[PDB]
């Protein structure tokens, strides 16, 4: 209940700042002023053209390594179990495979950007 | 499928314990030391019957024993106990460790009087 | 009855699903999926699943950032489409909105078996349990049980993650 | 100076003092002056609800001692 | 691909299938399917080309949709009963989702469209794997939940699979598409008897797998993927063509060959349940599969097609790599009819 | 002997980060199996009373079960006080 | 009365950001043998007010090629999330007491990047697109290492509750137990707030203005306020996480003062770092995070899982 | 049932229809797959929380992990398709027929 | 199809997670623990075909606990009658059902 009110207040303040910024000052908009900026000149092509990503392989690995965090964040609660040997074995086992997955992609030139 | 039987409102009446959570927490250790037998009997009834309607008299005995315990505390020294539970009540987590002097004084009072 | 907050959150969930299912430009699709993830996090929070809702929000934020990067890399067009820039996308969006409206109306104003079974509404508060005990969160205990009860699950999950890394590297090799 | 940077730092420190002090003062003002109760678990919430019920004025922070057991 | 990586991926596919086999929990079966698909996708792309990429993409889309439907059905079943065990689903809607999901995984009609294209787009080894090993897990799941299936939907899908397999195979000149349509028809035959006797399904699975393994190995040995390319094998390896012709006759279900026994047992088992019309239609439709098998046998072994001059150079070279199990698979695909009563060991 | 010594010298010269990471990981893997306090951690986890201790119905044949919390029978946490 | 507390939180934060701009200008001036703003008011105390009034009385412009809805939404999201990041911080009492405050801050921080991404894309300009892609790269670089560092540090706390960190550090600062993790966390927060030497998204020398190049006037000012508020919030979070101030339940103002001085010192440390170093290349940042920070982070995660078990020092409150 | 259950089920149905109906971009369909997974996560979490089945609180996490595996697989395939054709359109994938 | 390696080796790979009445951490019970316990013990060892018929009562109780359809129907009927009675003024709610009750611990 309180968090919804806080979020509403923050969003309302930001929107009101936008409204003040957009309705208080004098506006003189013409085509030259609103045109796209490339430091002195008209752009050759469109900004919506395909923009190559040279780190595309690391981007896919980030997806798999981000879910490693989901499996590891309950660890503080897992340390309170009675069978500490089993939990420690499985926690260490999970990180070892994460370390081995990083080592595999490193040694097979997966961390280097496309040329 | 059958009619559910319920106790009448008269049978559910008891002399209620109207002290706050801070007072209960301050007294809890000695309360569990002194009123162990009726509480344990009530819990045994509770986990054996698996029905709240079958352990009403045990609950009333629990209330009576708690009232007797608090009456003894009030009769013998209410001032150290009041200081202790006020100190406990100030804390937002009601932590024991922040009140050791008041807890001590209450402890010597109960140990010497009772 | 009581403030129907979860009803509004689930309606916004369905609205975002319609938004990214009408399939505008993947930028707006990812925006709709982010909105859906946030409102689903709120829904799960309203039933006591703080960890699960927050975790799914975090995971989908990371996934949608990767998806935005990939959309700019390989899924662009000269004029990216919005929900009102195309007859097909707008028609799909309106059809989804009105289908959800019809389902909701027929659900709360009378009792009908839509596809599986029927329901009257009454809000979510009715089906609760009013259980009163504990110095812990049962969700947290159940999730932490993965490292003591779910050894088999941890093994298969770790193997699948390592194999997934190997698989993406095998696929993106080329030649 | 180098000590002319200090007035801005002091103003920023005064601004940063306000949130925590105001939060503490508001908690005390709205919780009987005794450090607003923390309910991280259901047992603490049960204690708070029982405290509200037995207060007689529908306020959990109104504490009844041994004077309420006749 | 590094040979170690290929071995790891094949072992991961097999381990996912075995996880589906040995699990009592629906989540573990879903996990097995996910692991199987994850390790399977690279194997289709081992020889890189746009056709292999397209086949892998279509396969991934189809199997991911089937997995989503699978999980949704599992969740419905959990909702209407707090059960995770795979014994018998408690909701008809969840069971319909489960059936549609497993049929899409198997490639039953009208979810058959992906099978011929994916089979054509990959190599012969990947085709062998896809058409033999990938059927075990969904069929095992269907066997475990047999008492819950709706006979009408299952039998409709089976009859459609048989009809569409025959009709599609009638029109093919590429050998991989012929094998894919044959696989669709055989899957229809297998799923026709599942609501009545799972032992018959297992027997049909074993015989179909044996025949398909023998046929794919014979196609690898004579490295041909089209009808006209296989037409040249007589001028280099007549024994291979003769064995191919006999195996094709066995696949058509002609007595006294092995391929006849599963159809015979399925027909008699269905007649035990007062089902007469549908087995009759099933055999009359498998006549089409026999027809295009006979066309392939005409073009491959029973007549001699013209050859090229460069075959003389091939005459001087033997096969460097030999397949160890090809001889056994041919014998089991042809000469096992007298050993029929051994099917009691399958139950 | 000398081959591994030269390999470790080269690794320390070129990749001290990886050397430190492997050393810390190996220590974290092996040290817990040799520690005498792991059992103390297990016992501390076991000694935390999360739920209510349900009493047993006395039948006259439980000499090792207390009839009151302050009775000498039952587990003792004296080891924890001095730890 | 709760809205009073919300305002007493948000408004002083905005004032602190406004004067942090002046503190930055003066500190970087004095490290560069000059003075910085000292004319607009005594010691330049009126400079932030003049800057804000000039910015909000200037004309905002919509680019002709821009996508209007996302263009307007992005600064709103940035400023609102920057304000929202402060509600679970215990100073020593939080406005919103959460069981999982750290992970909530993680999720909100992860969501904050989309303001930069969407502003860069909706500007429909090449430099803004380059800035947005650099932001994607930066998040991919730092996210996993930052989260695992939080996990390893909080393993000694016993929960994800921010107020428990005060109790955990009643006798000693957590830094004396996890200083390598503290250094890596400090660098990760430098990268997370797009601050030098990791100020890649704006990239002023290389990309002119980067993601916010199209923005002018009031909308531009909100991006600036969001960035500076995020800097202050991150430094305050670091102070709570690694420098535990002693809290007296009967005198919380002492804790508040100690907290404020520590977070001011950390903010000045950021300012010093900006004044001291050149800029990374944005592939070098990812190589640093994935080849040096990630292995040590994994090893120290293993070590911090094993250590409480080895020494029988597991914290309470499952 | 609660009406939230119907809302989540219709979210799943809408995402499934969105996947089954294809526009030009391959990426849009991957988003529909992710949406189906999100709806499955929400529904399973609600069912598990309502019935207080403690041990399956970890099951949605496994669901999320295999969702990430699926998304990585789809993105890799999209990379290869776009490298082949310079575009992620589905109509370019027509070399193989029935 | 189903090779029961777990039963042959006594491994318990995933059987700990199949049912709601099976050894939850900290002995936290399921909301329908007793109904499922009764239904499982009714149907044990008699086969699936008989379990459906001779144990339909226990399964019906378990499903009612799970989804609470009949309870919601009864509550809806009671509240509809209550609203109908108030709208004509024949019935008045008691003070303890209007927010003026005397609370008890
Ligand atoms: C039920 C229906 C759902 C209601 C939708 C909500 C309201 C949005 C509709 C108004 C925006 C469109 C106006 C417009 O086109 O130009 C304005 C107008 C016309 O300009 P123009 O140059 O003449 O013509 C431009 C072209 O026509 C076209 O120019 P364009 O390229 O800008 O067109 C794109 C635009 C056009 O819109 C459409 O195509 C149709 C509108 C349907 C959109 C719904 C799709 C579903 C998306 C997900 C669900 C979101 C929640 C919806 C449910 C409501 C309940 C909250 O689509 C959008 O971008 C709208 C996106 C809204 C989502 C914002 C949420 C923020 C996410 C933050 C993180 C989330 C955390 C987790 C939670 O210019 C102005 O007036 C200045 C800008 C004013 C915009 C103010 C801010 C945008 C609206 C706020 C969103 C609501 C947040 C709460
Ligand atoms: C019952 C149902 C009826 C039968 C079932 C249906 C049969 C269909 C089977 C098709 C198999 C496909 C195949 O293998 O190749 C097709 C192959 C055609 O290929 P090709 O033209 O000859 O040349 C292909 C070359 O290999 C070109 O490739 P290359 O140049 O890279 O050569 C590498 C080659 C040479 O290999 C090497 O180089 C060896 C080097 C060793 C590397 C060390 C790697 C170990 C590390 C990985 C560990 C992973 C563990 C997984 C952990 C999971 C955790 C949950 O390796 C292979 O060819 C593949 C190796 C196959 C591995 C088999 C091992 C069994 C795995 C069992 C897993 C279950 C674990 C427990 C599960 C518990 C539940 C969770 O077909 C045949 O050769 C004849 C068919 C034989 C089928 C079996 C006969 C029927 C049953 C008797
Ligand atoms: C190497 O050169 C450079 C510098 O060195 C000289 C810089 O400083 C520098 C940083 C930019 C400076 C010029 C600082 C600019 C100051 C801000 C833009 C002003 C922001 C102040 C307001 C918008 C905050 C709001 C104003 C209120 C008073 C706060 C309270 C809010 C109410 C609701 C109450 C840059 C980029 C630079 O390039
Ligand atoms: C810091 C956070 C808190 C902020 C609190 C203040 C929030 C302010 C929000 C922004 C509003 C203030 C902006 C400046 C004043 C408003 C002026 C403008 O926005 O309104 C005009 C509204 O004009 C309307 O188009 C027509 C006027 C008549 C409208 C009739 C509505 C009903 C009136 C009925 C008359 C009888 C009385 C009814 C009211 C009681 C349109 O202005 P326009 O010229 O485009 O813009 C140029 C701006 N300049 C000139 C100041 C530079
Ligand atoms: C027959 C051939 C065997 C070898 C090949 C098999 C291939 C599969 C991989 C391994 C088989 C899985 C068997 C392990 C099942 C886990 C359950 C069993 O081991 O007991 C656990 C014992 O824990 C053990 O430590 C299991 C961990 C050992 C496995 C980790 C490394 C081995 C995996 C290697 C293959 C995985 C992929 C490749 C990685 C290199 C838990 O017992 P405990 O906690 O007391 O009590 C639980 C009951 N409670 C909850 C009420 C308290
Ligand atoms: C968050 C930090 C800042 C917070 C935002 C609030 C800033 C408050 C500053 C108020 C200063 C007063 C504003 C004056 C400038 C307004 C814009 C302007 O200059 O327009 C001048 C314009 C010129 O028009 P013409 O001469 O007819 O045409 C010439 C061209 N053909 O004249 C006007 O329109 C004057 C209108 C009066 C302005 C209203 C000011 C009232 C104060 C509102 C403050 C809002 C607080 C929130
Ligand atoms: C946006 C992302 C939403 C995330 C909000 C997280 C807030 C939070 O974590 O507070 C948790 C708090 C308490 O949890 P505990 O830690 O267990 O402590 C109390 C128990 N004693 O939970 C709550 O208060 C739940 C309140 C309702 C949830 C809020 C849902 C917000 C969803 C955002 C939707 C946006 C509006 C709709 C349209 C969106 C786009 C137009
Ligand atoms: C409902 C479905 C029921 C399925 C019944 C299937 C019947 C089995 C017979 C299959 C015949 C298939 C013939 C065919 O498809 O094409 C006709 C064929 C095409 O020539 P191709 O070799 O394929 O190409 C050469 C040029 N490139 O043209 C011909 O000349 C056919 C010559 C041989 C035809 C033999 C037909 C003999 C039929 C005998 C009567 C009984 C047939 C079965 C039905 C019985 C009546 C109920
Ligand atoms: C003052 C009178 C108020 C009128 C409001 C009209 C708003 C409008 O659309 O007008 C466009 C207006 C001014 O443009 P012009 O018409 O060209 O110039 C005006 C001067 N003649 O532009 C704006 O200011 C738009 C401002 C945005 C409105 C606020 C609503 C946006 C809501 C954002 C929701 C997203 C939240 C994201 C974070 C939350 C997630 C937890
Ligand atoms: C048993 C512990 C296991 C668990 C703990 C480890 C957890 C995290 C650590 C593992 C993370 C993965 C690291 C993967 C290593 C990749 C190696 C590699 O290929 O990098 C080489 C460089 O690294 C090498 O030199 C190859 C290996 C060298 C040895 C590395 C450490 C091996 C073990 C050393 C210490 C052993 C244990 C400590 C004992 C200390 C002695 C008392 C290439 O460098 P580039 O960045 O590409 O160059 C670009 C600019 N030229």
């Amino acid at each position: 209940m309180n968090i919804m009110l806080t979020l509403l207040t923050n969003v309302t303040l930001a929107s009101l700042l936008v409204l003040i910024a957009f309705w208080l000052p004098q506006l003189n908009a013409y085509s030259e002023k609103t045109s796209p900026y490339e430091c002195g000149f008209d752009p050759m092509g469109s900004a919506r053209l395909p923009f190559s990503m040279k780190f595309f392989l690391v981007a896919i690995t980030f997806l798999l390594f981000d879910l490693e965090i989901a499996l590891l964040l309950p660890l503080p609660w897992a340390s309170q179990t009675n069978n500490l040997k089993t939990m420690l074995t499985m926690a260490l086992f999970l990180l070892i495979l994460l370390a081995a997955s990083l080592a595999y992609e490193w040694t097979q030139k997966g961390l280097e950007w496309a040329e | 499928p059958g009619i559910v039987e319920l106790p009448t409102l008269e049978d559910l009446k008891v002399q209620e314990v109207k002290v706050s959570s801070s007072v209960l927490k301050a007294a809890a250790h000695h309360y569990g030391a002194q009123c162990d037998k009726p509480n344990k009997e009530f819990m045994l009834c509770r986990w054996e019957e698996k029905d709240p309607r079958r352990c009403l008299e045990e609950g009333k005995l629990v209330n009576q024993c708690a009232l007797d315990f608090f009456r003894q505390i009030k009769r013998h020294c209410a001032e150290p106990f009041t200081e202790y539970w006020t100190c406990i009540d100030y804390s937002g987590l009601q932590l024991f460790r922040h009140c050791r002097k008041q807890q001590a004084k209450f402890d010597e009072c109960v140990l010497d009087k009772l | 009855m009581t403030m129907y907050i979860a009803f509004i959150l689930s309606t916004i969930f369905v609205i975002g699903f319609v938004g990214f299912s009408s399939k505008p430009s993947p930028i707006y699709g990812g925006l709709g999926l982010i909105v859906s993830g946030g409102v689903g996090c709120g829904i799960v929070l309203n039933f006591g699943g703080s960890f699960l809702g927050l975790m799914v929000f975090l995971i989908y934020l990371g996934g949608m950032l990767v998806v935005f990067g990939y959309t700019t890399a390989m899924a662009t067009e000269m004029y990216p489409e919005v929900w009102v820039s195309n007859k097909t996308v707008f028609g799909a969006f309106v059809s989804g909105l009105m289908m959800e409206f019809c389902m909701v109306y027929y659900a709360l104003k009378e009792e009908e078996v839509e596809i599986i079974f029927k329901f009257n509404g009454l809000g979510d508060w009715v089906i609760y349990d009013t259980g009163d005990s504990g110095f812990f969160s049962e969700e947290a205990m159940g999730i932490a049980a993965l490292y003591s009860y779910g050894t088999w699950l941890v093994i298969v999950t770790g193997w699948s993650l390592l194999i997934g890394v190997v698989v993406i590297m095998e696929i993106t090799r080329g030649n | 100076m180098w000590f002319e940077i200090l007035p801005g730092i002091a103003v920023m420190a005064a601004c940063l003092f306000i949130p925590g002090m105001a939060t503490a003062h508001i908690h005390k003002f709205t919780n009987g002056g005794k450090e607003k109760r923390v309910a991280h678990f259901s047992y603490q919430w049960n204690l708070m609800e029982r405290d509200r019920r037995i207060s007689g004025v529908n306020r959990y922070h109104v504490t009844k001692g041994l004077e309420n057991i006749d | 691909m590094n040979p170690i990586i290929y071995t790891t991926l094949i072992m991961t596919v097999m381990s996912g299938t075995m996880l589906v086999m040995i699990s009592s929990h629906w989540l573990l079966i879903w996990i097995g399917f996910e692991m199987n698909l994850l390790a399977m996708i690279p194997v289709l792309m081992k020889n890189f080309n746009p056709r292999a990429t397209e086949a892998a993409t279509k396969y991934f889309l189809t199997q991911a949709t089937a997995s989503m439907m699978l999980m949704m059905a599992i969740i419905i079943n959990l909702l209407y009963s707090g059960q995770w065990t795979i014994t018998k689903m408690f909701n008809p809607v969840a069971m319909t989702m489960m059936t549609m999901a497993l049929a899409m995984k198997l490639g039953l009609s009208p979810f058959h469209f992906w099978v011929p294209e994916v089979t054509q787009g990959i190599s012969l080894q990947a085709g062998l794997l896809l058409l033999t090993w990938q059927k075990l897990a969904p069929l095992s799941v269907l066997c475990q939940i047999s008492q819950s299936i709706n006979p009408n939907l299952m039998l409709t899908m089976a009859m459609l699979s048989i009809l569409i397999g025959g009709w599609g195979g009638l029109n093919q000149t590429q050998l991989r598409k012929i094998m894919a349509y044959s696989s669709i028809a055989h899957m229809g035959w297998m799923t026709a008897v599942l609501p009545y006797n799972t032992t018959m399904t297992i027997l049909n699975l074993l015989i179909y797998i044996t025949m398909t393994l023998a046929m794919f190995m014979l196609l690898i040995h004579s490295s041909a993927t089209t009808t006209l390319s296989l037409s040249h094998t007589w001028n280099k390896m007549p024994v291979i063509t003769s064995l191919m012709m006999v195996t094709l006759l066995s696949m058509g279900g002609l007595p006294p060959l092995s391929g006849f026994m599963p159809k015979w047992m399925i027909i008699q088992e269905m007649t035990k349940n007062e089902s007469i019309i549908m087995p009759t239609l099933m055999a009359m439709t498998a006549l089409l599969n026999l027809y295009f098998y006979m066309r392939l046998a005409y073009s491959s072994s029973l007549t001699m097609f013209p050859s090229t001059n460069n075959m003389k150079m091939k005459w001087q070279f033997e096969h460097t790599k030999q397949m160890k199990l090809l001889p056994t698979m041919i014998v089991l695909s042809t000469l096992v009819l007298p050993m029929t009563p051994a099917l009691s060991s399958l139950n | 002997a000398g081959r591994i010594a030269s390999f470790l010298k080269n690794a320390w010269a070129k990749e001290p980060v990886l050397v430190a990471s492997f050393a810390i990981g190996g220590l974290a893997i092996i040290l817990p199996s040799l520690s005498p306090y792991t059992n103390y951690a297990i016992r501390i986890n076991r000694a935390t009373p999360y739920n209510y201790p349900v009493p047993l119905r006395d039948d006259g044949n439980m000499p090792d079960v207390p009839s009151h919390p302050q009775d000498p029978q039952g587990p003792s946490l004296e080891w924890l006080k001095n730890l | 009365m709760f809205m009073i507390n919300i305002l007493s939180l948000i408004i002083p934060i905005l004032l602190a950001v406004a004067f942090l701009t002046l503190v930055e200008r003066k500190v970087l001036g004095y490290m560069q043998l000059r003075k910085g703003p000292n004319v607009v008011g005594p010691y330049g105390l009126l400079q932030p007010i003049a800057d804000a009034l000039k910015l909000f009385t200037k004309e905002p412009l919509r680019p002709a090629t821009s996508s209007i809805s996302m263009f307007i939404i992005a600064p709103i999201l940035a400023l609102s999330l920057a304000l929202t990041m402060w509600v679970p911080l215990p100073m020593p009492y939080p406005l919103i007491n959460m069981n999982l405050g750290v992970l909530f801050m993680l999720a909100m921080s992860s969501l904050a990047v989309y303001s930069i991404l969407w502003s860069g894309w909706a500007s429909n300009s090449k430099y803004a697109l380059i800035g947005a892609l650099r932001a994607v790269a930066q998040t991919i670089s730092y996210e996993v290492t930052l989260a695992i560092i939080l996990l390893s540090v909080l393993l000694m706390n016993g929960s994800y509750t921010l107020s428990t960190l005060i109790t955990t550090q009643e006798h000693i600062w957590m830094i004396f137990t996890s200083w390598p993790l503290a250094m890596m966390w400090f660098i990760s927060t430098l990268a997370e707030t797009n601050r030098a030497p990791f100020d890649l998204t704006e990239g002023e020398s290389e990309l002119v203005s980067g993601f916010n190049v199209e923005y002018a006037a009031g909308p531009f000012a909100m991006f600036f306020m969001a960035e500076y508020a995020n800097i202050i919030m991150m430094n305050a979070f670091t102070a709570i996480l690694f420098l535990g101030a002693s809290h007296d339940p009967h005198t919380p103002e002492l804790y508040t003062i100690n907290f404020v001085l520590k977070t001011l010192a950390l903010t000045i440390t950021f300012l010093w770092i900006r004044a001291s170093y050149p800029r990374f290349r944005y592939d070098q940042l990812m190589h640093l995070l994935w080849k040096s920070f990630l292995p040590l982070t994994l090893a120290l995660c293993m070590w911090h899982i094993s250590l409480p078990i080895m020494t029988a020092s597991i914290p309470p409150q499952s | 049932m609660p009406l939230v259950y119907m809302n989540i089920i219709m979210a799943f149905a809408i995402a499934l229809a969105g996947l089954l109906m294809y526009r030009s971009h391959l990426m849009s369909s991957l988003l529909c797959l992710e949406g189906m997974m999100l709806s499955l996560f929400i529904m399973s979490t609600l069912i598990i929380l309502n019935t207080h089945f403690t041990l399956a609180n970890m099951m949605p996490i496994i669901l999320l992990v295999f969702a990430a595996c699926e998304a990585a697989l789809g993105l890799s395939l999209l990379v290869m398709v776009s490298n082949t054709y310079g575009t992620d359109y589905v109509q370019n994938l027509n070399l193989l027929q029935c | 199809p189903f090779f029961d390696v777990q039963k042959r080796l006594g491994l318990d790979l995933d059987r700990w997670m199949t049912i709601q009445s099976a050894e939850q951490p900290h002995k936290i019970p399921g909301r329908c623990h007793a109904f499922e316990k009764e239904w499982i013990e009714c149907a044990h060892g008699i086969g699936g075909i008989r379990a459906e018929k001779e144990c339909k009562i226990e399964f019906d109780d378990f499903v009612e606990c799970l989804l609470r359809q009949k309870t919601m129907k009864r509550l809806s009927a009671i509240k509809r009658q209550r609203d109908k009675l108030i709208k004509e003024g024949k019935y008045t709610p008691p003070p303890h059902h209007l927010g003026k009750e005397d609370p008890r611990p």
